[PDB]
């Protein structure tokens, strides 16, 4: 299943390359730049569709609980909806074992997408609920 | 006043700490003290010992340790340890933070 | 003139155990750091799965 241009950037090196941020971490920095180098070369710089990826995967162990390191990722009838470049990310992840390190590769390509397109958000945990008046005050 | 910060503790045996930072832009110097939010009320001071490759921060906790959970943010504060000093000090024990102690300005 | 003999014997055979010992000491924690590391060695592991 897996596109041999996956196979051929995977087996290529891609660490060494040119980034838009020097990323520091230890193994997981790898699993996050591979995403932003598929993102850049074969889907043309389409960044936030691995972003949704993410926002799919939040809603899809709801469905499975945390017992879906298990499960190939290729073969299954809820990661249809996957990226076929995040689906093989996900099975080199599931090789090594690094899979409890996730929301560091999220954290990551975060930071990586914010600083090519130059977005650096701002988040806010404000009240019980919002208002108006402090949604133009603040 | 706004407060910085660089990261969440990734780890922690008994009175040490480990962080895993986050904007990974930021950098913190060798020997300052990191203010770590167990609660939104109370706040536990450390010192940065040691730093990693892969970005990461050594720590040593010197309050309110049992508090401390995985999760939990930190703060910078730039700048050395350092206690209040003087002549108001004579009277007085303290702790080598310089917290008051009961019993029965500048910094240096 | 002989336990003066005796005396430096002791002494010799006192401070060359304290080095060993010391030395074992090394040896030990050297030991657990290494099995440690040895152990917990981490690597990138970048080869095919499918």
């Amino acid at each position: 299943v897996p596109s041999p241009k996956y196979i051929e950037i995977y087996q290529s090196d891609f660490s060494r390359n040119a980034y838009p941020l020097e990323l520091l971490g230890g193994s997981h920095v790898d699993f996050a730049k591979l995403l932003y180098s598929f993102a850049d070369q074969v889907e043309n710089k389409k960044f936030e569709v691995y972003v949704e990826d993410f926002k799919k995967l939040d809603s899809i162990i709801a469905e499975k609980g945390p017992f879906w390191a298990e499960e190939k990722i290729f073969q299954s009838p809820t990661f249809q909806g996957l990226s076929e470049g995040f689906k093989f990310i996900l099975g080199w992840i599931q090789s090594e074992g690094a899979i409890d390190r996730l929301e560091n590769v999220r954290l990551a390509y975060k930071e990586l997408v914010n600083e090519a397109r130059k977005e650096t958000t701002a988040t806010v945990i404000v009240a019980k609920e919002p208002s108006g008046n402090d949604l133009a005050e603040i | 006043e706004a407060k910085q910060k660089i990261g969440f503790v990734h780890g922690i045996d008994g009175t040490i700490a480990t962080i895993a930072p986050a904007a990974s832009k930021v950098t913190v110097p060798y020997n300052t003290v990191l203010e770590i939010a167990v609660s939104a009320t109370n706040i536990a001071n450390a010192l940065v010992f040691n730093l990693e490759k892969d970005g990461s921060i050594g720590v040593i906790l010197l309050d309110n340790i049992s508090e401390v959970r995985s999760g939990q943010d930190v703060y910078a504060t730039g700048s050395l340890l350092k206690i209040p000093v003087g002549f108001h000090m004579l009277g007085k024990i303290i702790n080598p933070l310089g917290k008051e102690i009961p019993t029965g300005t500048k910094l240096g | 003139g002989n336990i003066t003999g005796l005396m430096q014997l002791a002494d010799y055979t006192y401070n060359k155990t304290r080095k060993e010992l010391i030395t074992a000491e090394l040896l030990e924690i050297i030991g657990t750091m290494t099995a440690m590391h040895a152990g917990k060695k981490v690597g990138l592991k970048k080869t095919e799965f499918w």
